[PDB]
C-alpha cells in the first residue's frame, strides 16, 4: 500500500491517523503534520501502535522499531532505533522525499471543524490536489454531521399512511424531508433487523409523520429509525483540467444555416472550439442555459454530456432541448433509488444517446465530444472533480452566475463566502473573467430587470421587454408558525389564497417559498406546483408566487430573493417580509 | 552466542519480508500499468525507428486525417481517409494526387459527412466553409 | 540495429492492438495477425516497413481507442 | 449400409475368405478372441485393411440405455475400433441404484452423455469426421503475441548487437494465431491414412525392438506408489470445469483409485480429450496443439505404466536415452555410448515430418503392446487386453474436442498421455529397425563379400518369411549385428545414429535412403534429405540432437562434448517473454541464471560474435542485480544484511555445471 | 529444560494434527462440491435428449447398442454448420433449406465468426469479402 503524498507528490507509505480521510504523507510532511498539530497517529504498511501484549501507546514521537514491530518505550528491545526522529518519520522510501512549505496550510484544513468562515476560503486557494483533499474532508465533516440527529421510536400507527413519532431526548431532530432517509428495526429479543428504509414528511394536521416506505411491512410500537450516512468516495480528478489554447478548431465540425435565434451566438461557438474548458457568465435568464442547446446545434455530429447538480436544472436543459433538439437522439439518466420524480419524456436511462442529461453525482463513467456543466453556482469541488473523473471529454464549458445563490453548505454558520470562494470556476469567473459573458433579459419583464439590477448587479441589464403590469408584490407580516426547522406561514398562504379566487388566469402559477416545508403545506391548501428557492434555479415559469415566510438571514438574502423573482416569464406576486425589501423593489402596491 | 542466534534468525525473516514485500509491490504495480506502458513503450519505439512513412501517417493522425481502413501495399487497390479541415486538404493534396505515407494516390471520390459526392473544384479557400466537413477521400494506390 | 528493431515494434504494436480488444472483430485480428507474420518473417527492410505502416495503420484507424496527440507530445 | 449396424465380422470374414484365402494363419475378426500379443498385430493388421470398406459412422463407442435409479441415461459399453474389432464391456449394470464417486467419473468422462445430447455439426472447415457440437456457438480461441522486454533488448544493443550482417540474429519469436488456428491445425491428421504393414516383418521388428527394451523391468503399482509430477495440470474435459487434476487426486481414495484401475482392466472406457494451443516462443509461425487427455485415463495410464515408464528414465547407457542429463558431463557420456566400438563410425540423423500425426495406428499399438510386455506375471491375458483397448480408446483414436465440437481423431499418437515419450521412443526404434532390415534384404546377395553378413541376410529372410514361430536365436543375433554396426540413441524421436560406415556403402546398414524408403511406404510421409544430416568427422559430434549442436572443448585437463544451444534461442528468450510481469528483470534473475546456465557453452564456441551471449547475461545479471538493491535500498533505508547473488555473475558458477564431479 | 521442551515439541505436534485436519476437512468438502456438479451435469444432459427418436433407435437396434457416432446424427434436432467461404455455402445449403442426414432442414439462424446475426440476404459473391467468415448456419429439422 504505497501512495503519493498529498502536499509534495512524493512516493511514500504513511497515512495520518487522525484525519479522517487518512491522506498519504511522505516522511518529512508527515512529521511536519505530527510535531504541530495533536495528530499522534501513523500508519504505515502497519499501525505505529505498540506490539505489546497489552500497551495504549500510539504518539509516533513515542514509539521505537524493534525487531519487526513498533514497541512504546518500555517494550523495546535493545536493538532499536526511533520512528519520529531527525525530522522524518520513518516510511517507505525514506530518503527519496521533498519536504514541503504548505504544512502550515494542510494543518488548517485537516484540522479545522469546517463551521468559521475562513476554512472555505482556505479550501478554495490551495493547490490542486489540497483542493481534493478539502472537498474531501468537507465531504466527510458532512456526513458525519448526519450521526449526530436524533433517533425516532414509534409511539403508535394511527395509519398506515400516518405514523407517530418521538425523536430522542437531547438529540436535535433531523428536517423531515425526502433528502434523509431512515431506516427501520424491530430489535427486542427478536430480531435486531432492518425492516425497511423509509422516509418521512410531516402531515398536516397533527404531530402525524406521513412516511413513504421502500417495504410493505406492518409497523408495531417499538420500531425504531435511525439515519443512514453514506461512505464518501475518494477523489482523483483535478478540479480544473489544464487548459490549453489551440490553433484551430478540433472535434468538433460546425454547421451550415444554424438558425436565426442562435446566429448572435457563432462568436462564443468558435470560441468553445478553440479552448479546452470555457467559462460563461450571465445574469439569470439572458441565454446561458439557451447557449448549451445552441452549442448543440452548431456542433452537430458532437456528442453531448449536460449536467447540472440540482434536479430542476437538469430538468430546464431536458424542457430546452426538447423543445430545439431532436428527441429520438436524446437522453435522460435518473438514478435507481430517486426519492424525488424527474423529467419523464426521453428515454430514460441510456447513456448511449448522442445527448446525454445527468446529475453530477450520478455520472456514468464515459466520453463526450463537449460536455456542458450548467449552475455552476451550486457545485461545489467535489461535484467538479467527480465531473472530471466520470466525463472524458475534449471540451468543457462551465456555465452559470455567481450571484445566483450557492451550495447550500450545512455546516457553515459564522460569516458569509463571497462568490469567488463557491468552487474554482466561480473563483476563476471572479478573478480573472469570464471566457464568454451575455447579459440581456430575455425572459423576465422589464420590471423585473429593473428592481434585480439594482440588488446585486450593479445597474447592467436592460430587457427585451417592457413593463408587463403584472408584477405585484405586497407587505404582510404573516405571523409564523414553526416546524422543525423550516418555518411554515399560515396567513401568507390565506392572502395567497385570496389571491387564486380573484384572479382565474394564474392558476397555472407556481409557488416558490424559500422553505421546503411551506412548500409542501401550501399545497394542500392551494394545489398549485411548488418550488423552493433553492431548487428553482434554472427554470422558468409563467407566472410565480413567491411567499417571504420570515424575517431572517436566509429568507432575507438577496441572491435567494434575485433568484426567486428571475424566474417570472410574464407575471409575479411577491408577499413580502421586510420592509425594506419591499420598498427596495418597485412593483404595484396590492 | 545464543542470542546472536537469536538475532540472525530474526534478521533472516526481515530479510524475507523485505524481498517478499518488495516483489508483490513491484508485481501489482506493474501489472496494474500495463497498457499506459505499453502505448508509451510503442510511441518511443516508433520515434526511434524514425521511418519516413510511419512519421508522415503518425503526424497526420494527430491532426485528424486518420485512415478508414488499413492502407494497402498493392498497386491500384482502395484507401479511404478522413480530411477533417481544408488545411488539412492543402497539406496532403495537390490537385487530384493525394500524398500520403510516403506514396502516391489518384483521388476518386470525395464524400461530405451528409454523404454527398463532391467535385474537387468545390474544395477551395472560399467555398470550404459551404462544405459539410469531414470529407472521405476515396483514393487509389498509384 | 535496423531489421531488429522493426521486428520488435511489431511486436509491441499487436500487443497494444490486443490490449484495444482488436480481436473481438475477426476480419480484423485476422489481417493483423497475418502482418504480424510476416514481419517477424522477413529478410528485407523495406517489406518489412510497408507492412509495418499497414500494421500501424489499423491502431490509427480507431479513433478514440487511443489519444494520439497525446502520446506524440511527450516526444 | 445400415445405419446402426456396428458388428461387420462376418463380413469381415467374407472379405478375409475372399482375397486372402490361403493365408493359414488364423484370423480373429474381434481381436478380444486372440491368443497372444502377436496374434493381435496379426489380426489388427487385417482389420486396418478390412474397415475401410465399412462406414466411417459405425465405429466409435457403442452406446445403450441404461437406468439408474429409474432415470434413463445413455452410456457406452463397448467400442468398435477400427484395428481392434468389436470389444464389448464386462462389467454393465443396466439397474443400478446409486452412484459411488468411480461411477460418476466414468460416466462424466465418457462422450455418449456428451455428444449424444448435442447439436448436430457439420463442420466443413476440416475433413476430419464430426460428431457434434455441445456448445450453442463455436469458439474461435486465438494465440496473442509475446511481451517484449525491452530493458533487455537496449542492454543488447547498448553491448552491440542485433546490427546488420550479424552472425547471432532473433529468429525465435512469438507468433501470434487468428482465429482458425486449432481447427486448422486440428485438420493436420489429415496426414493420417490406413496403413497396412507388412505383418510377417513387423512380427520380427516387434521381437528386435522387445530385445532394445530388455534391461527395463515393470509391472502394474498400487494407487499409492504413483508419483504425479505436477498436480496443478489441468484435468481434461469436462473435468476441468470444476477443478484441476489436485481436485481428483485428492477426492479419489486409494481404494477408489484401485477400483477405477481395476475396472478398466475388465472394461473400455472411452474419453474426450480437448486440443490446447499452445503459447510459447518458436521459430516457424505454425500453431502447435497439444491434447490434453481427461484425468480418467491419465490416472489409470500412469498406475500401468509407471513403473516402467520410471525405469526407463533411471537407466543409464541404454538406447533410450530419456532421463539421462545433459549437465555434470551427461552428454559426453551419452556421446561416448553412442560410439561404442563401431568400427567406422558415421554419424546419421533423420527426421520424421508430422511425427504425431502421419504416425500409423499399427505401429502405435505396436508401441503400447512392447510398453506392456512388462505385466508377464501382474496381469492376466485379457487384462492386457483390456487395456490396450482403453490405450487405443482414449489415446489413439478418440474423441478429440476442438473449440466447443467434438471431432473423431483419426489416429496417430496424441502429445499428452501418460506414454508419449516412451511409445514415441518404441516407434522410433521401429523404424530403425525395419530400416535395417529392408537395407539388408534389398542387397543384392551375390555381392555380399562377408559371408557372415550373406549368410545373414539368408536367415533373415527364413526367419521373416518362412517360420511362424519367433526365432530367439536368431533375435539375439540380430540385435547383435545392431548394435556392433548400428548403435543408436533415441531420445522420443530424436535419433543419433553411429553407424559403420563400410557397411552402409556397401548396403549392409541402413543409411538415409533406407529411411526415406521406410517412410514412404509406412508413414505415408516423404523424408526430404534437406533435414537429414550425415557428420563423417567424429570430432564435431552430432550436428543437431535434441537441439542443442555439440562440439568438442577442452576442459580441466582432456577433451569434452558439450552441448549448445542456438544463440538466436537465448536471446529470443531474453527478449519476448510470455507474461507481463517477467519484463521486469529485477524480480527475475533466477530467469537469467537459467538462460545463462544453459547458454555457458557459447563461451568456447570460436565464432567471437556467438561467445558474447554469455557474457552478455552476465552482465546483465550483474546490472539487474545492482538496481535490484538501488530500489530495495531506497524502499527502506537498509540493504538486505545477507546476499549471495554474487556469484551468479562469475563464470565458475556456470562452469561448475559441465564438469562431471557431481 | 525436559519440561519445557517438551510441551514445545507438544504443541508443535498438536498445530500439525490441526493443519492436517483442515486439510482433510477442505479435501472432503471439495469432493462434496464436485460430486454435486457432476450429478447435476448428468442430470441436465438427461432432460436435453430428444426422447422420441432416440427410443425409436434404441428399440430398432437388435442388440440394443447403436454406435454413439448416429446419435446425434439421427436423433438430434439442431444442425450448426460451419463454412468457411462462399463456395462451399453455395454448395452446401443454399436457400431456406438443405438437406444433410437423410432429413430436411429449415434455417432458422445465421451468425459470421464474431457471433453477429448475418441475414440470408446478405450471403452473396460480391458482399462475400464484407462478410467475417466462417459462417455459423443454425437448422432445425424438419
Ligand atoms: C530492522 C530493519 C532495519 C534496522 C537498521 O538496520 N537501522 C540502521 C539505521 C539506518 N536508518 C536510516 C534506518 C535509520 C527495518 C528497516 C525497514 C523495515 C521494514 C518495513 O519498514 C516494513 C515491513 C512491513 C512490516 O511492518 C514488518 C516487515 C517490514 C519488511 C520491515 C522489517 C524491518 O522492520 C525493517 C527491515
Ligand atoms: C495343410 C495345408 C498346408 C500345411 C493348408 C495350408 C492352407 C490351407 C487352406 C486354407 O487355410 C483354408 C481353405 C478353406 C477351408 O478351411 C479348407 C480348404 C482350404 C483350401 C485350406 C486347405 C489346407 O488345409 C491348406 C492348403
Ligand atoms: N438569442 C435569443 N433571442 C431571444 N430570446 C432568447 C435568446 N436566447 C434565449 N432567449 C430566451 O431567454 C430565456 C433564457 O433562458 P435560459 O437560457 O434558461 O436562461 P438562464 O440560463 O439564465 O436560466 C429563454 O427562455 C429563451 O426563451
Ligand atoms: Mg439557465
Ligand atoms: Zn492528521
Ligand atoms: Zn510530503
Ligand atoms: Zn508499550
Ligand atoms: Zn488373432
Ligand atoms: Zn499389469
Amino acid at each position: 500500500a504505497v501512495g503519493a503524498c498529498v502536499l509534495c507528490n512524493s512516493q511514500t507509505s504513511l497515512r495520518c491517523g487522525a484525519c479522517i480521510r487518512r491522506p498519504f504523507l511522505c516522511c518529512k510532511c508527515c512529521y511536519d503534520h505530527v510535531i504541530s498539530t495533536s495528530h499522534k497517529l501513523v500508519l504505515s504498511v502497519n499501525p505505529y501502535v505498540c506490539n505489546a501484549p497489552g500497551c495504549d501507546v500510539t504518539d509516533v514521537t513515542q514509539l521505537y522499531l524493534g525487531g519487526m514491530s513498533y514497541y512504546c518505550k518500555s517494550h523495546k528491545p535493545p536493538i532499536s532505533f526511533p520512528l519520529c526522529a531527525n525530522g522524518q518519520v520513518f516510511g517507505l522510501y525514506k530518503n527519496t522525499c521533498v519536504g514541503s512549505d504548505n504544512v502550515t496550510d494542510f494543518n488548517a484544513i485537516a484540522t479545522c471543524d469546517w463551521t468559521n468562515a475562513g476554512d472555505y476560503i482556505l479550501a478554495n486557494t490551495c493547490t490542486e490536489r489540497l483542493k481534493l483533499f478539502a472537498a474531501e474532508t468537507l465531504k466527510a465533516t458532512e456526513e458525519t454531521f448526519k450521526l449526530s440527529y436524533g433517533i425516532a421510536t414509534v409511539r403508535e400507527v394511527l395509519s398506515d399512511r400516518e405514523l407517530h413519532l418521538s425523536w430522542e431526548v437531547g438529540k436535535p431532530r433531523p428536517p423531515l424531508n425526502r433528502n434523509y432517509v431512515f431506516t427501520g428495526y424491530r430489535v427486542t429479543k427478536n430480531s435486531k433487523v432492518q425492516i425497511g428504509e423509509y422516509t418521512f414528511e410531516k402531515g398536516d394536521y397533527g404531530d402525524a409523520v406521513v412516511y413513504r416506505g421502500t417495504t410493505t411491512y406492518k409497523l408495531n410500537v417499538g420500531d425504531y429509525f435511525v439515519l443512514t450516512s453514506h461512505t464518501v468516495m475518494p477523489l482523483s480528478a483535478p478540479t480544473l483540467v489544464p487548459q490549453e489554447h489551440y490553433v484551430r478548431i478540433t472535434g468538433l465540425y460546425p454547421t451550415l444555416n444554424i438558425s436565426d435565434e442562435f446566429s448572435s451566438n457563432v462568436a462564443n461557438y468558435q470560441k468553445v472550439g478553440m479552448q479546452k474548458y470555457s467559462t460563461l457568465q450571465g445574469p439569470p435568464g439572458t441565454g446561458k442555459s439557451h447557449f448549451a442547446i445552441g452549442l448543440a446545434l452548431y456542433y452537430p455530429s458532437a456528442r453531448i454530456v449536460y449536467t447540472a447538480c440540482s434536479h430542476a436544472a437538469v430538468d430546464a436543459l431536458c424542457e430546452k432541448a426538447l423543445k430545439y433538439l431532436p428527441i429520438d437522439k436524446c437522453s435522460r439518466i435518473i438514478p435507481a433509488r430517486a426519492r424525488v420524480e424527474c423529467f419523464d419524456k426521453f428515454k430514460v436511462n441510456s447513456t448511449l444517446e448522442q445527448y446525454v442529461f445527468c446529475t453530477v453525482n450520478a455520472l456514468p463513467e464515459t466520453t463526450a465530444d463537449i460536455v456542458v456543466f450548467d449552475e455552476i453556482s451550486m457545485a461545489t469541488n467535489y461535484d467538479l472533480s467527480v465531473v472530471n473523473a466520470r466525463l472524458r471529454a475534449k471540451h468543457y464549458v462551465y456555465i452559470g452566475d455567481p450571484a445566483q445563490l450557492p451550495a447550500p453548505r450545512t455546516l457553515l454558520t459564522k460569516g458569509t463566502l463571497e462568490p469567488e470562494y463557491f468552487n474554482s470556476v466561480c473563483r476563476l469567473m471572479k478573478t480573472i473573467g469570464p471566457d464568454m459573458f451575455l447579459g440581456t433579459c430575455r425572459r423576465c419583464p422589464a420590471e423585473i430587470v429593473d428592481t434585480v439590477s439594482a440588488l446585486v448587479y450593479d445597474n447592467k441589464l436592460k430587457a427585451h421587454k417592457d413593463k408587463s403590469a403584472q408584477c405585484f408584490k405586497m407587505f404582510y407580516k404573516g405571523v409564523i408558525t414553526h416546524d422543525v426547522s423550516s418555518a411554515i406561514n399560515r396567513p401568507q398562504i390565506g392572502v395567497v389564497r385570496e389571491f387564486l379566487t380573484r384572479n382565474p388566469a394564474w392558476r397555472k402559477a407556481v409557488f416558490i417559498s424559500p422553505y421546503n416545508s411551506q412548500n409542501a403545506v401550501a399545497s394542500k391548501i392551494l394545489g398549485l406546483p411548488t418550488q423552493t428557492v433553492d431548487s428553482s434555479q434554472g427554470s422558468e415559469y409563467d407566472y410565480v408566487i413567491f411567499t417571504q415566510t420570515t424575517e431572517t438571514a436566509h429568507s432575507c438574502n438577496v441572491n435567494r430573493f434575485n433568484v426567486a423573482i428571475t424566474r417570472a416569464k410574464v407575471g409575479i406576486l411577491c408577499i413580502m417580509s421586510d420592509r425594506d425589501l419591499y420598498d427596495k423593489l418597485q412593483f404595484t402596491s396590492l | 552466542d545464543r542470542d546472536a542466534a537469536m538475532q540472525r534468525k530474526l534478521e533472516k525473516m526481515a530479510d524475507q519480508a523485505m524481498t517478499q514485500m518488495y516483489k508483490q509491490a513491484r508485481s501489482e504495480d506493474k501489472r496494474a500499468k500495463v497498457t499506459s506502458a505499453m502505448q508509451t513503450m510503442l510511441f518511443t519505439m516508433l520515434r526511434k525507428l524514425d521511418n519516413d512513412a510511419l512519421n508522415n501517417i503518425i503526424n497526420n493522425a494527430r491532426d485528424g486525417c486518420v485512415p478508414l481502413n488499413i492502407i494497402p501495399l498493392t498497386t491500384a487497390a482502395k484507401l479511404m481517409v478522413v480530411i477533417p479541415d481544408y488545411n488539412t486538404y492543402k497539406n496532403t493534396c495537390d490537385g487530384t494526387t493525394f500524398t500520403y505515407a510516403s506514396a502516391l494516390w489518384e483521388i476518386q471520390q470525395v464524400v461530405d459527412a451528409d454523404s454527398k459526392i463532391v467535385q474537387l473544384s468545390e474544395i477551395s479557400m472560399d467555398n470550404s466553409p459551404n462544405l459539410a466537413w469531414p470529407l472521405i477521400v476515396t483514393a487509389l494506390r498509384a | 540495429s535496423k531489421m531488429s528493431d522493426v521486428k520488435c515494434t511489431s511486436v509491441v504494436l499487436l500487443s497494444v492492438l490486443q490490449q484495444l480488444r482488436v480481436e473481438s472483430s475477426s476480419k480484423l485480428w485476422a489481417q493483423c495477425v497475418q502482418l504480424h507474420n510476416d514481419i517477424l518473417l522477413a529478410k528485407d527492410t523495406t517489406e518489412a516497413f510497408e507492412k509495418m505502416v499497414s500494421l500501424l495503420s489499423v491502431l490509427l484507424s480507431m479513433q478514440g481507442a487511443v489519444d494520439i496527440n497525446k502520446l506524440c507530445e511527450e516526444m | 449400409w445400415d445405419l446402426l449396424k456396428y458388428d461387420f465380422t462376418e463380413e469381415r470374414l467374407k472379405l478375409f475368405d475372399r482375397y486372402f484365402k490361403y493365408w493359414d494363419q488364423t484370423y480373429h475378426p474381434n481381436c478380444v478372441n486372440c491368443l497372444d500379443d502377436r496374434c493381435i498385430l496379426h489380426c489388427a493388421n487385417f482389420n486396418v485393411l478390412f474397415s475401410t470398406v465399412f462406414p466411417p459412422t459405425s465405429f466409435g463407442p457403442l452406446v445403450r440405455k441404461i437406468f439408474v435409479d429409474g432415470v434413463p441415461f445413455v452410456v457406452s459399453t463397448g467400442y468398435h475400433f477400427r484395428e481392434l474389432g468389436v470389444v464389448h464391456n464386462q462389467d454393465v449394470n443396466l439397474h443400478s441404484s446409486r452412484l459411488s464417486f468411480k461411477e460418476l467419473l466414468v460416466y462424466a468422462a465418457d462422450p455418449a452423455m456428451h455428444a449424444a445430447s448435442g447439436n448436430l455439426l457439420l463442420d466443413k472447415r476440416t475433413t476430419c469426421f464430426s460428431v457434434a457440437a455441445l456448445t450453442n456457438n463455436v469458439a474461435f480461441q486465438t494465440v496473442k503475441p509475446g511481451n517484449f522486454n525491452k530493458d533487455f533488448y537496449d542492454f543488447a544493443v547498448s553491448k552491440g548487437f542485433f546490427k546488420e550482417g550479424s552472425s547471432v540474429e532473433l529468429k525465435h519469436f512469438f507468433f501470434a494465431q487468428d482465429g482458425n488456428a486449432a481447427i486448422s491445425d486440428y485438420d493436420y491428421y489429415r496426414y493420417n491414412l490406413p496403413t497396412m504393414c507388412d505383418i510377417r516383418q513387423l512380427l520380427f521388428v516387434v521381437e528386435v525392438v522387445d530385445k532394445y527394451f530388455d534391461c527395463y523391468d515393470g509391472g502394474c503399482i498400487n494407487a499409492n506408489q504413483v508419483i504425479v509430477n505436477n498436480l496443478d495440470k489441468s484435468a481434461g474435459f469436462p473435468f476441468n470445469k470444476w477443478g484441476k487434476a489436485r481436485l481428483y487426486y485428492d477426492s479419489m481414495s486409494y481404494e477408489d483409485q484401485d477400483a477405477l484401475f481395476a475396472y478398466t482392466k475388465r472394461n473400455v472406457i472411452p474419453t474426450i480429450t480437448q486440443m490446447n494451443l499452445k503459447y510459447a516462443i518458436s521459430a516457424k509461425n505454425r500453431a502447435r496443439t497439444v491434447a490434453g487427455v481427461s484425468i480418467c485415463s491419465t490416472m489409470t495410464n500412469r498406475q500401468f505404466h509407471q513403473k516402467l515408464l520410471k525405469s526407463i528414465a533411471a537407466t543409464r547407457g541404454a538406447t533410450v536415452v530419456i532421463g539421462t542429463s545433459k549437465f555434470y558431463g551427461g552428454w559426453h557420456n551419452m556421446l561416448k555410448t553412442v560410439y561404442s566400438d563401431v568400427e567406422n563410425p558415421h554419424l546419421m540423423g533423420w527426421d520424421y515430418p508430422k511425427c504425431d500425426r502421419a504416425m500409423p495406428n499399427m505401429l502405435r499399438i505396436m508401441a503400447s503392446l512392447v510398453l506392456a510386455r512388462k505385466h508377464t506375471t501382474c496381469c492376466s491375458l485379457s487384462h492386457r487386453f483390456y487395456r490396450l483397448a482403453n490405450e487405443c480408446a482414449q489415446v489413439l483414436s478418440e474423441m478429440v474436442m476442438c473449440g466447443g465440437s467434438l471431432y473423431v481423431k483419426p489416429g496417430g499418437t496424441s502429445s499428452g498421455d501418460a506414454t508419449t515419450a516412451y511409445a514415441n521412443s518404441v516407434f522410433n526404434i521401429c523404424q530403425a529397425v525395419t530400416a535395417n532390415v529392408n537395407a539388408l534384404l534389398s542387397t543384392d546377395g551375390n555381392k555380399i563379400a562377408d559371408k557372415y553378413v550373406r549368410n545373414l541376410q539368408h536367415r533373415l529372410y527364413e526367419c521373416l518369411y518362412r517360420n511362424r514361430d519367433v526365432d530367439t536365436d536368431f533375435v539375439n543375433e540380430f540385435y547383435a549385428y545392431l548394435r556392433k554396426h548400428f548403435s543408436m540413441m533415441i531420445l522420443s524421436d530424436d535419433a543419433v545414429v553411429c553407424f559403420n560406415s563400410t557397411y552402409a556403402s556397401q548396403g549392409l546398414v541402413a543409411s538415409i535412403k533406407n529411411f526415406k524408403s521406410v517412410l514412404y511406404y509406412q508413414n505415408n510421409v516423404f523424408m526430404s534429405e534437406a533435414k537429414c544430416w550425415t557428420e563423417t568427422d567424429l570430432t564435431k559430434g552430432p550436428h543437431e540432437f535434441c537441439s542443442q549442436h555439440t562440439m568438442l572443448v577442452k576442459q580441466g585437463d582432456d577433451y569434452v562434448y558439450l552441448p549448445y544451444p542456438d544463440p538466436s534461442r537465448i536471446l529470443g528468450a531474453g527478449c519476448f517473454v510470455d507474461d507481463i510481469v517477467k519484463t521486469d528483470g529485477t524480480l527475475m534473475i533466477e530467469r537469467f541464471v537459467s538462460l545463462a546456465i544453459d547458454a555457458y557453452p557459447l563461451t568456447k564456441h570460436p565464432n567471437q560474435e556467438y561467445a558474447d551471449v554469455f557474457h552478455l547475461y552476465l552482465q546483465y545479471i550483474r546490472k539487474l542485480h545492482d538496481e535490484l538493491t538501488g530500489h530495495m535500498l531506497d524502499m527502506y533505508s537498509v540493504m538486505l544484511t545477507n546476499d549471495n547473488t554474487s556469484r551468479y555473475w562469475e563464470p565458475e558458477f556456470y562452469e561448475a555445471m559441465y564438469t562431471p564431479h557431481t
